[PDB]
């Protein structure tokens, strides 16, 4: 029975005879999964920045509605030109339905006149898409971390 | 003789027992394999043979040149005559599938390679790509048949058909951009590497992007022409393509056979491969004059690979020196 | 018989990815159809505006 | 009045070119002059996609296919490497 038991101890050995290949593979795929969560967060920031672009457009829309309403209060065709450019910017407003993850798509941040423009912060334009490109180049994702 | 030439090419090539349903099934079989064609259609192809292929060539030459590359072109003439270009592509790919088998007679190999050349000529018409003609799997298979046309005066006919197909593909290559298809880079450069070892090339070749189709009658020279075409960033995108091609030539630079490792036997010392390595150095030097920037770190990485993988043979040491 | 389910799984992965690339090519050509129509609308807007 | 409308028309005409979001610059980029009229046969509609308001198509299906970022391309590479290992093991 002990000789039979020996091979059972050997069975306990070769269920995981080395374990380092699987640990390294699950470590690499865990790095991939953490890259997926981090790239999701940077992608959420990119959705926020595109939402800053839609709110820059819409805030500009509201301000020029105020100025064309002042023109109408005071000249008719100048108000009409303000209305035309406002409707052109509302036509360009289609990007408000940011289809990247739709969420930061309609959700605004706190500082609407200052933090909710994308053209005034090119670092937010550049560094986030650079981080997203570096991660999506270095993703190789798999649930083999969780599976292994 | 353009419309009448296209018609004259079309009577052997638009038969009475033409299966468009076979063409459609091969189209939805993802162009991986071809079932055997009809006896009638292949009988009408052979009833005149490669002369019918040259008749199709002079049928397509005014259309491919551009004086009939217009609205009055292949597509409208095919619409008014109820002709498909997809069935011609299927005939070409079945000839390719014939060439894929090893124990195949020489005339079938010539028919397949000239059929793929006529396919590339049909691809050469601008705006014909958008009309559902190009498919990547059959294109990769017809690229693979350049390697697979060896039998596994036959060889002169085989190399003439290979020469005509390579002329048509190298003519098609400046029009086409390899931006969306980096898989050919591995595939077609691998068939270039396999097709270097066909004939000894006596003279050192100065390789540019202006070598004519019939100027280089040697397959290593045409392969070097294709590689120098592929050095452009439109065709070679990023440094991954350059590293892949550098690892590709690394095998032939090392004076060794195809393969990797010490199990692979060293090549015999022959002056033909000395001439080939001098052509490789001249072509690499032509690549250096042009890049004068990117080539330096990539060839340093290739030199790191060279220092990693050495063979201690005094003749090999002299050649590498 | 242990690597054969792994072989079958990898064959499923490559066949699925081949279907995904066919989906990419098909809907890419579907977008290319309106890219052609967008060329037409561009030419129409230029000609109409001039 | 009509001169101000003509200024609007001229602004639209000059705004056709020189923009990726605009219409004539992408004509310049592609150089799709293999059709002078860029319709072929009959034009279907402007409903499957839209030029002025993009991202309204089966690009939702493109993105739904792009839910996964996993590179199953080497297994799908036509070197048939996993089935090459299968055939070598057989």
């Amino acid at each position: 029975v002990e000789i039979l038991n020996e091979h059972r101890g050997e069975k306990l050995n070769r269920v995981k005879m080395v374990e380092k290949e699987k640990d390294a593979l699950e470590g690499e795929k865990n790095i991939a999964i953490e890259f997926l969560t981090l790239e999701n967060e940077i992608f959420r920031k990119k959705n926020h920045v595109c939402q800053y672009y839609i709110y820059e457009l819409q805030k500009r829309i509201a301000e020029m509605e105020t100025q064309k309403e002042k023109i109408h209060e005071d000249l008719k065709l100048e108000q009409i030109d303000g209305h035309i450019a406002e409707h052109n910017s509302k036509i360009k407003y289609w990007h408000k339905e940011i289809s990247k993850i739709s969420n930061p798509i309609e959700e605004i941040s706190v500082l609407s006149p200052e933090d909710l423009e994308a053209i005034k912060n090119p670092d937010s334009i550049t560094n986030q898409i650079a981080l997203l490109e570096a991660r999506c180049h270095e993703m190789k994702p798999n649930l083999g971390a969780i599976a292994e | 003789v353009a419309l009448r030439g296209l018609g004259s090419g079309l009577q052997p090539w638009c038969p009475l027992d033409l299966r468009l349903e076979w063409v459609d099934t091969v189209w939805e079989l993802d162009f991986t394999e071809t079932e055997p064609l009809d006896p009638s259609i292949e009988a009408e192809i052979i009833e005149t043979g490669l002369a019918a292929f040259t008749k199709l060539y002079e049928s397509l030459l005014p259309f491919a040149t551009g004086e009939h590359g217009s609205m009055e072109s292949i597509w409208t003439f095919f619409i008014e005559n109820n002709v498909s270009h997809s069935t011609l592509v299927a005939l070409f790919y079945h000839f390719v599938q014939i060439v894929h088998k090893k124990n195949v007679s020489v005339q079938y190999r010539e028919y397949g390679l000239h059929a793929a050349g006529l396919y590339f000529l049909l691809l050469e018409v601008p705006g014909s790509v958008a009309n559902q003609v190009f498919h990547p799997v059959m294109f990769d298979k017809c690229i693979q048949t350049l390697k697979k046309s060896w039998p596994q005066r036959d060889l002169s006919q085989i190399r003439n058909a290979i020469f005509h197909l390579l002329k048509n593909f190298l003519r098609l290559l400046p029009k086409f951009s390899l931006k969306e298809k980096p898989q050919c880079v591995q595939n077609c450069i691998e068939v270039f590497v396999s097709l270097t070892n066909f004939e000894p090339v006596l003279h050192e070749c100065h390789v540019t992007q202006a070598r004519a189709l019939n100027q280089a009658k040697y397959i290593p020279e045409l392969a070097y022409y294709g590689l120098y075409l592929l050095c452009s960033p439109i065709h070679g995108e990023g440094d991954k393509v350059i590293s892949c091609v550098f690892h590709q030539m690394l095998s032939v630079i090392l004076m060794l056979e195809v393969g990797e490792g010490s199990h692979r036997a060293p090549l015999a010392v022959t002056s033909q491969v000395i001439n080939c390595r001098n052509q490789a150095v001249q072509f690499i030097s032509a690549l250096v004059d042009e890049l004068k920037e990117s080539i330096f770190p990539v060839v340093r990485i290739l030199l790191q690979h060279i220092c990693a993988k050495v063979v201690d043979k005094s003749e090999y040491r002299t050649f590498a020196a | 018989e242990e690597i054969t389910p792994t072989i079958q799984k990898l064959k499923e992965e490559r066949s699925s990815y081949l279907e995904y690339q066919k989906v990419m090519r098909e809907i890419e050509h579907l977008s290319r159809l309106y890219i052609a129509y967008q060329f037409l609308l561009a030419e129409d807007t230029k000609v109409r505006s001039a | 009045k009509i001169k101000e409308l003509d200024h609007n028309i001229s602004k639209h005409k000059r705004e056709a070119e020189d923009g990726a979001a605009k219409v004539s610059k992408m004509l310049k980029d592609y150089d799709w002059i293999n059709a002078e009229r860029h319709l072929f046969g009959q034009p279907n509609s402007a409903y499957d996609f839209k030029t002025n308001n993009p991202k309204e198509a089966g690009q939702r299906l493109q993105k739904l296919q792009e839910m996964k970022e996993k590179l199953g391309r080497n297994v799908n590479m036509r070197a048939m490497n996993v089935l090459t290992e299968a055939e070598e093991r057989y």
